[PDB]
RNA sequence: CACGGGUGACGGGGAAUCAGGGUUCGAUUCCGGAGAGGGAGCCUGAGAAACGGCUACCACAUCCAAGGAAGGCAGCAGGCGCGCAAAUUACCCACUCCCGACCCGGGGAGGUAGUGACGAAAAAUAACAAUACAGGACUCUUUCGAGGCCCUGUAAUUGGAAUGAGUCCACUUUAAAUCCUUUAACGAGGAUCCAUUGGAGGGCAAGUCUGGUGCCAGCAGCCGCGGUAAUUCCAGCUCCAA
């Protein structure tokens, strides 16, 4: 503290809020900016309907085809771009079905190699796909 | 091997009775039945069987005692007078209708629509 | 190239996992593994060497 | 607007830093040697003695010859006197400071069950109290984690229904027995 | 710091996290406000701008003989829709109270069960003995080797004992049940009555083990692994954590 008066209470708070619009992670909470651009609209998972099966390369110094999807989503008609996690789970995916979709990490943040992806495929026609890997459950048909 | 005392004894003279807290010691066997104590009571207290009240038993956790409650009236006809009906179910003074209470509620409702002395005959 | 999906996990080898015997549970897995680190065991030569320590 | 309480509470918490070595293997030494059966009845019993020292140091700063300070005081003494973790000379509420976890687990009815020989060893202690073979003052209890106050301490012993005292065989002997006689005619 | 705007704003008693300060939450059982699809206007009544009262207009929607009539689940269930996202169209006024002309009638208030891994407490999945062994303090012994008064652990070796999970007579419980508790009779050897979920390069506890792939497939929150001897991918064995 630079003002030190028993009378300053008000000068002290008000330079708070000021300087507190500063702070990175302050200043995306508590704007509308932030929770607008989010497709998912605030929310931890979300359902949508499978366009169409993509594979993007990797970065510079990692060289793989990462297995992705492009999905539209159904509250927002947003279209985003999911990671199929594991190896050779992307048989089970088809397209045109619905399937559930979750962050990949890092609170809206690309992760890892994969460029410009927020989000990962956990569920495909309602049925887990960690399940689906493990042959405990099989394809609805 | 059965063996009962009372605790907390007191008589109540206006309500006619005198209700106290049975504790029983039945000690490797299964619960006694109520009718088997209410003779105990009535050795006990010297007095009929048919007026003696018990309820509430549970057993404790290893089994050899049970503490339920009682209570002793002066006599059968002001047993019937301020008893709950359910309670003289059980020893068979009372038998309470057997008119589900959905059908009394609809029952109700159709009355309701008509006026008049057919009210009596949309019932049945 | 979307074609080599699940290259790996189909033309690896298939070994199905031996049968063994159950393991403990429990207390008796934690009374196990007391043995197994403290009471039983002896100091030896310089460093110590981990559980799972092969040539 | 429903009739029921809704007060509950957790026993225990977790440690902040999952993977210590030095951490580890200390509280496997207590979960060995007093034969306990998960992390977590080892966690409650930090989480009750820090309750004690909380509420001491609180107290310590106290001034004393405040009433609280000394009703509260003598209060606290009193409960630990009688579980038997303070001993009755010592009892001053700056001792309790200087007092470890493996006391309250000595004043476990599992280890008791052990220490008055009615068992073979600290893991036999806890077979024979969840079998329904202890009873405590004509009460069998069922858990091994039962304290035992110190004037209740003498009265630990066989339940009356139990064939290690005096009653009928188990399943196992009957069993055998008429089998014995079955095959023999 | 007026006025204006926004609020993913019903307020509070309170909740989570917490050294000392703080930060975030409070639709949610207690108190207070508001509202019954949206507005507006009233009757009766001590008390209403009432909606399980009435009258209009707007939206939606039901029956119809086409003339007309009727409607308000943000009550209890239940249904469609929305969605990442939330239970039975059950039994009873026996308890707690409330209403009435009333000791007697009624109450989806409320109680009791059903679904229920939101979450909180307790707590099984083995214990013991004997042989074979391996170590330890002991003795003799240069050691080795041996004596076991003493242990300690291990071994799909053998052995008898102890129980509850379950089946289920009854009692008890209860308005009637159910559950718990009590207690007969059955109920444990691979006691198959079989414990999972994530990891094993570092952070961070724990294999440079073996087979496969060859910058591919894949892994990796970060650093990074992978290009023909991969401790990091896919598998088997083993080990670690709860
Ligand atoms: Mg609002
Ligand atoms: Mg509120
Ligand atoms: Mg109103
Ligand atoms: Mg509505
Ligand atoms: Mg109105
Ligand atoms: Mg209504
Ligand atoms: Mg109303
Ligand atoms: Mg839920
Ligand atoms: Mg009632
Ligand atoms: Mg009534
Ligand atoms: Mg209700
Ligand atoms: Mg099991
Ligand atoms: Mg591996
Ligand atoms: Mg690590
Ligand atoms: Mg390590
Ligand atoms: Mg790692």
């Amino acid at each position: 503290g630079k003002c030190r008066g028993l009378r300053t209470a008000r000068k002290l708070r008000s330079h708070r809020r000021d300087q507190k619009w500063h702070d990175k992670q302050y200043k995306k909470a508590h704007l509308g900016t932030a929770l607008k651009a989010n497709p998912f609209g605030g929310a931890s998972h979300a359902k949508g309907i499978v366009l169409e099966k993509v594979g993007v390369e990797a970065k510079q110094p990692n060289s793989a085809i990462r297995k992705c999807v492009r999905v539209q989503l159904i509250k927002n008609g947003k279209k985003i771009t999911a990671f199929v996690p594991n190896d050779g789970c992307l048989n089970f995916i088809e397209e045109n079905d619905e399937v559930l979709v979750a962050g990949f990490g890092r609170k809206g943040h690309a992760v890892g190699d994969i460029p410009g992806v927020r989000f990962k495929v956990v569920k495909v026609a309602n049925v887990s796909l960690l399940a689906l890997y493990k042959g405990k459950k099989e394809r609805p048909r | 091997t059965v063996t009962i005392r009372t605790r907390k004894f007191m008589t109540n003279r206006l309500l006619q009775r005198k209700q106290m807290v049975i504790d029983v010691l039945h000690p490797g066997k299964a619960t006694v039945p109520k009718t088997e104590i209410r003779e105990k009571l009535a050795k006990m207290y010297k007095t009929t069987p048919d007026v003696i009240f018990v309820f509430g038993f549970r057993t404790h956790f290893g089994g050899g005692k049970t503490t339920g409650f009682g209570m002793i009236y002066d006599s059968l006809d002001y047993a019937k007078k301020n008893e709950p009906k359910h309670r003289l179910a059980r020893h068979g003074l009372y038998e309470k209708k057997k008119t589900s209470r959905k059908q009394r509620k609809e029952r109700k409702n159709r009355m309701k629509k008509v006026r008049g002395t057919a009210k009596a005959n949309v019932g049945a | 190239s979307l074609a080599r999906v699940g290259k790996v996990r189909g033309q690896t080898l298939k070994v199905a996992k031996q049968e063994k015997k159950k393991k403990r549970t429990g207390r008796a897995k934690r009374r196990m593994q007391y043995n197994r680190r403290f009471v039983n065991v002896v100091p030896t030569f310089g460093k110590k060497k981990g559980p799972n320590a092969n040539s | 607007p429903v009739a029921r309480s809704w007060v509950c509470r957790k026993t225990y918490v977790t440690p902040r830093r999952p993977f210590e070595k030095s951490r580890l293997d200390q509280e496997l030494k207590l979960i060995g040697e007093y034969g306990l059966r998960n992390k977590r009845e080892v966690w409650r019993v930090k989480f009750t003695l820090a309750k004690i020292r909380k509420a001491a140091r609180e107290l310590l700063t106290l001034d004393e010859k405040d009433p609280r300070r000394l009703f509260e005081g003598n209060a606290l003494l009193r409960r630990l006197v009688r579980i038997g973790v303070l001993d009755e000379g010592k009892m001053k509420l700056d001792y309790i400071l200087g007092l470890k976890i493996e006391d309250f687990l000595e004043r476990r009815l599992q280890t008791q069950v052990f220490k008055l020989g009615l068992a073979k060893s600290i893991h036999h202690a806890r077979v024979l109290i969840r079998q329904r073979h202890i009873r405590v003052r004509k009460q069998v209890v069922n858990i091994p984690s039962f304290i035992v106050r110190l004037d209740s301490q003498k009265h630990i012993d066989f339940s009356l229904r139990s064939p290690y005292g005096g009653g009928r065989p188990g399943r196992v002997k009957r069993k055998n027995a008429k089998k014995g006689q079955g095959g023999a005619g």
